[PDB]
């Protein structure tokens, strides 16, 4: 068979490699024909695989420096990002494509653990990211802080930055290292910071009952966006870390000022509002321990207040006595269901408080 | 060669490449071995775990009297067929359990009941590449003299048996 | 119970399967869904003999042990013009190269 | 659903898509610029695989997917010694 080596094929192959890198339309016949050429070169050429690795290393560098120029050609920070995200979208997409035809190169030296895919991302880190990363981050946080103040932007801008920190980490035994120490931490801080001043202001301007309405709609949107911006495809539970943050900022540091309205709302049977309070204080550790008291303490209190106040009739009949306790139990279990959604912990609360009223309303008593 | 630690190595190894053939059927019960071979042709066998402590592998094969089970003993660093079986061959001791099965399959395939080792039951469809290999190893033993890529010659070197 | 076929025409080969008991007509319906052509525009041959629409693939010679996956049974397919069928013409695969002396 | 696999000498082979996909290489070729419409017929073109080899490859796909030892027929995939090296190359390439 007539031997076909690297130098024989690479000239027909290369042109396609360039198109793939630059995301320029390649025909199916070329796509296929490439797989065939790569394979042939590898098995037939003695030094075939080794060279293709070199050739790729080079052609990948060229394109990158072409993009490097296109990106770094901007002084203005807002355009440096906008320009990066665009060149990134493309390159990052082609990272899942260019490696395909060279899987036979791997076995001679999976598309994710790809040597080529690795060489692609790495070369891009050294030339574009590793340097302007910090500028991109702080530029991205700004966009987020903006969205919180009602300014909507191309969400794909902060995402492109996340994808960058997540996918471009050269750490052998930890891939989210620069994601946590940098992007995540940045997001957490700009968040906590934002509220450290944003929250208290709304509390003093509106009612503590209006604030709970706020600290709730907040925890909702902060968790909805934190899902599109932070890493979720991978397993890191970053979204959780952000919430613990929002909760320790929007609730944990305002619990005492929140639970202070507990005994008052529980008296006017404001199930609507108590439902809200339960929803939040349930997120904070030891958050509802005090509500379970403010309840079983209201029962005991209000319960013996219903008996003594109606004793005028209750004492004459043993059945007008039971009816009163029944009217109450039905009244409190009413609250518990409506407000505290029958949480097993709040039922235990009632069952212990009520069971207490029963032994304190005792009117009659005889003995030997 | 006979050594406590050397025999444990030779075994652990020969038992390693055994699971690289496809005839190892793990902890297949005896009834199940009977089901698989019950209707098979004389010589159809397979290897599986022995519910015994002195030996590790059992050979389930189809014979004149139907499916049978018999040991694959290991002593003095060599693998031999069961003692019970009256064997008449130039070679009775091998290093690899796979080397054993091959030798006999070549002889047998090419005192009451007769015992043959011809067609092993594969646990799952072998790779096309391997079937080609098996096919080539049946044709010749002189790999390198072939018109193949220097690497595929290496693939044909990682397994020299005809089954 | 399963017969593994290999339907062929002008450089076209279809690897498929059916029941030894399914009929020749049903096989044409399979060809219909693959080559978008009605059964009445089809002609199925076997060893150069037109197959009857009512016979089962088994009644035609296809059996569970002669039509195996490793080597399918050949079925000739000839289509129809506007009026008369084309002649059953099947293209031969490329020939296998000489066997290296080493492997003889 | 099927796919069309064309050989170097113009021979088209139609096989079940799920069968053809026991090959990683083929899956890869049908992705990216090799991606196909949603209802368009998938078709791959091998430039270095002859018909007497590619047809045998297709046979392998069926042989594999329907492999069963609990049948009244014991599996087997005999290969002609005159088309093995050419088939070994084809299998190393298709990866299977």
């Amino acid at each position: 068979k007539g031997s076909l080596q690297f130098e024989d094929k690479w000239d027909f192959m290369r042109p396609i490699v360039l198109k793939l890198l630059r995301q320029e339309s390649v025909t199916k016949q070329q796509w296929f024909d490439l797989f065939s050429d790569v394979h042939a070169v590898c098995l037939w050429d003695d030094k075939g695989p080794a060279k293709i690795h070199q050739a790729l290393k080079e052609d990948i560098l060229e394109f990158i420096k072409q993009a490097q120029a296109r990106v770094l050609s901007h002084q203005d920070d807002t355009a440096l990002l906008k320009a990066y995200i665009v060149e990134w979208r493309k390159f990052f997409t082609q990272c899942d494509i260019l490696p395909k035809p060279f899987c036979q190169l791997e076995i001679t030296l999976n598309v994710e653990d790809s040597i080529v895919r690795k060489l692609m991302l790495d070369t891009w880190n050294e030339s574009i990211f590793s340097n302007i990363k910090n500028r991109l981050q702080d530029s991205a946080m700004k966009l987020v802080h903006a969205e919180r103040l009602g300014e909507a932007f191309d969400s794909q801008l902060v995402i492109g930055v996340r994808e960058s920190y997540v996918n471009l980490c050269s750490n052998p035994e930890d891939k989210l290292q620069i994601y946590r120490d940098n992007f995540e931490k940045a997001y957490l801080d700009s968040t906590e910071r934002f509220y450290r001043t944003q929250a208290p202001s709304y509390l003093q301007q509106n009612g503590v009952q209006n604030y709970m309405k706020y600290a709730d709609a907040k925890l909702k949107e902060e968790e909805k966006r934190a899902l599109r911006y932070l890493e979720t495809r991978r397993e890191c539970n970053s979204v959780e870390a952000l919430m613990e943050c929002c909760v320790n900022a929007l609730v944990t540091s305002f619990k005492e000022t929140i639970l202070a309205e507990c005994q008052g709302m529980i008296k006017r049977n404001e199930t609507e509002k108590l439902h809200l309070m339960f929803s939040l204080m349930d997120k904070v550790p030891n958050g509802i321990e005090p509500m379970l008291k403010d309840l079983e303490e209201h029962i005991i209190s209000a319960g013996l207040a219903d008996m003594v106040a109606a004793a005028e009739t209750i004492t004459t009949d043993s059945e007008k006595y039971r009816e009163q306790l029944d009217t109450l139990f039905n009244r409190f279990s009413k609250l518990v269901k409506e407000a505290f959604q029958d949480d097993p912990r709040f039922l235990t609360a009632r069952d212990k408080a009520y069971k207490a009223v029963v032994n304190d309303a005792t009117i009659f008593k005889l003995e030997v | 060669h006979m050594d406590p630690e050397f025999q444990a190595a030779r075994l652990a190894k020969a038992l390693r490449e055994l699971g690289q053939t496809g005839w190892y059927w793990g902890s297949m019960t005896v009834n199940e071995a009977k089901e698989k071979l019950k209707e098979a042709p004389e010589g159809t066998f397979l290897i599986r775990d022995s519910s015994h402590s002195d030996y590790l592998l059992t050979i389930s094969v189809k014979t004149s009297a139907g499916p049978t089970n018999l040991r694959i003993e290991y002593q003095d660093g060599k693998f031999r067929l069961d003692s019970i079986i009256c064997v008449k061959s130039k070679l009775k001791q091998f290093d690899s359990v796979v080397h054993l099965i091959d030798y006999y399959v070549q002889m047998c395939k090419d005192g009451t009941v007769h015992l043959y080792l011809t067609k092993p039951l594969y646990t799952s469809a072998p790779s096309l590449q391997h079937l080609c290999r098996l096919t080539i190893n049946k044709c010749t033993g002189a790999i390198w003299g072939l018109p193949l890529p220097t690497r595929l010659k290496d693939y044909l070197e990682e397994y020299k048996f005809q089954v | 119970m399963d017969v593994f076929l290999m339907i062929r025409r002008h450089k076209t080969t279809i690897f498929t399967d059916a029941k030894e008991s399914s009929t020749v007509f049903e096989l044409k319906r399979i060809v219909e869904g693959i080559l978008k052509r009605p059964p009445e525009e089809q002609r199925l041959y076997k060893d150069d003999q037109l197959l009857d629409d009512g016979k089962t693939l088994g009644e035609c010679g296809f059996t569970s042990q002669t039509a195996r996956p490793q080597a399918p049974a050949t079925v000739g397919l000839a289509f129809r013009a506007d009026d008369t069928f084309e002649a059953l013409r099947i293209e031969p695969f490329s020939s296998p190269p000489e066997l290296p002396d080493v492997m003889k | 659903m099927y796919v069309k696999l064309i050989s170097s000498d113009g021979h088209e082979f139609i096989v079940k898509r799920e069968h053809a996909l026991t090959s990683g290489t083929i899956k890869a070729m049908l992705s990216g610029p090799g991606q196909f419409a949603e209802n368009e017929t998938n078709e791959v073109n091998f430039r270095e695989i002859p018909s007497h080899v590619l047809s045998k490859v297709c046979m392998y796909f069926t042989y594999k997917v329907r492999y069963t030892n609990s049948s009244t027929e014991i599996p087997e995939f005999p290969i002609a010694p005159e088309i093995p090296l050419e088939l070994l190359m084809a299998a190393n390439f298709l990866d299977c």
